[PDB]
C-alpha cells in the first residue's frame, strides 16, 4: 500500500532563544505519533531531544493523518523563530532498502522535499 | 488513602488508556482492511518491524509492510527455542519471514548461523542485531553462545 516516511529534522536556529513552552509544544506534536509501536521516536521538552534530531514517521498515505501531522509541524514552525523544521517524504519501500547506518540522514538526502521553515 | 491520590490515579490511568488507543488507531491507519481489532501479537509484529528496520532478522531480506497481517508471511520466532529455554519474554521474540523460519528447529541463532566458526551468515546476523533498536539485554539474549549444560 501507500506507506511513506515523513523524515523530520528539527534544529535550533540561534536566531532566537527557544522557550521552554515552545519545546513542550513541539515535543507534544511529535509524541502524538508515538506509541509502544515506535517508542524510540519519543520527544522530551529538552534541547538534547529536539536539537539536530532526525525522526522518521511511518504513514499510510491513503490516510490523511500524514497531512495532519505535517500541518501541525508547519503551523508550529512558523510561530517559533528559535526552531527550524525540515520535512521530507520517502517511499517506505525505498526507506527499508537504505542502509541502517545514517539511514534518516540518507532519507532526507534522497527524499522529496516537503518544506523547510 | 486520600482523594488527591484518587485524582492522580485517574490522571495516570488516562495516560495508559490514551497510549493503548494511540497504538490501536495507528494499527488500523496502517491496515484499514485489517478485520477486527489488533491483538497484542499484532502490535508486537509491527513493533518488531520498526525495531528491526523492516528487515527479516534471519535473512536480512526486506519485509513488505503491506503483507504484515497476511497469514503465513511474517512469524514471531523464539530466538532461543522455547523447548530449551521456556523463554516467552519479549526479549526472546523476533520477527522473521515465514519462509526463513522453516529449518531452524530447536537451534539457537548461534548454532543455526554457525557462529562457532564465525561464518559470514553469523557476522551478518550479529551485525543486524547490534544495529537494531532492541534493548541491550535483548541483543545479549539473542546472541547467547553456550547455555547452562
Amino acid at each position: 500500500m501507500a506507506f511513506k516516511r515523513a523524515i523530520i529534522f528539527t534544529s535550533f536556529n540561534g536566531f532566537e532563544k527557544v522557550s521552554r513552552t515552545e519545546k513542550r509544544r513541539l515535543a507534544k506534536i511529535i509524541n502524538a505519533r508515538v506509541s509502544i509501536i515506535d517508542e524510540y521516536l519519543r520527544a522530551k521538552d529538552t534541547n538534547a531531544s529536539l536539537d539536530g534530531q532526525y525522526r522518521a514517521f511511518l504513514f499510510n498515505d491513503e490516510s490523511p493523518a500524514m497531512t495532519e501531522f505535517l500541518a501541525k509541524l508547519k503551523a508550529f514552525a512558523e510561530s517559533c523563530t528559535g526552531i527550524s523544521i525540515d520535512a521530507w517524504e520517502i517511499e517506505e519501500s525505498e526507506y527499508v532498502r537504505l542502509p541502517v547506518e545514517r539511514r534518516d540522514f540518507l532519507a532526507a538526502a534522497n527524499g522529496k522535499e516537503i518544506f523547510k521553515i | 488513602k486520600s482523594f488527591k491520590d484518587r485524582k492522580m490515579i485517574e490522571k495516570m490511568q488516562e495516560e495508559n488508556r490514551k497510549d493503548r488507543e494511540k497504538a490501536a488507531a495507528k494499527f488500523r491507519e496502517y491496515f484499514p482492511n485489517f478485520v477486527g481489532e489488533p491483538k497484542s501479537k499484532d502490535i508486537l509484529k509491527l513493533r518488531l518491524y520498526e525495531m528491526q528496520h523492516g528487515k527479516c532478522l534471519y535473512s536480512g531480506k526486506e519485509i513488505n509492510l503491506g503483507r504484515l497481517n497476511e497469514k503465513g508471511y511474517v512469524e514471531i520466532d523464539h530466538a532461543l527455542p522455547f523447548s530449551r529455554t521456556w523463554d516467552d519474554s519479549f526479549n526472546n521474540k523476533v520477527l522473521v519471514l515465514g519462509s526463513e523460519n522453516q529449518n531452524k528447529g530447536n537451534q539457537t541463532p548461534y548454532e543455526y548461523f554457525n557462529g562457532k566458526d564465525n561464518s559470514r551468515e553469523w557476522q551478518e546476523f550479529k551485525a543486524r542485531v547490534e544495529t537494531s533498536r532492541f534493548p541491550r539485554s535483548k541483543k545479549q539474549r539473542i546472541l547467547l553462545q553456550k547455555f547452562d549444560e
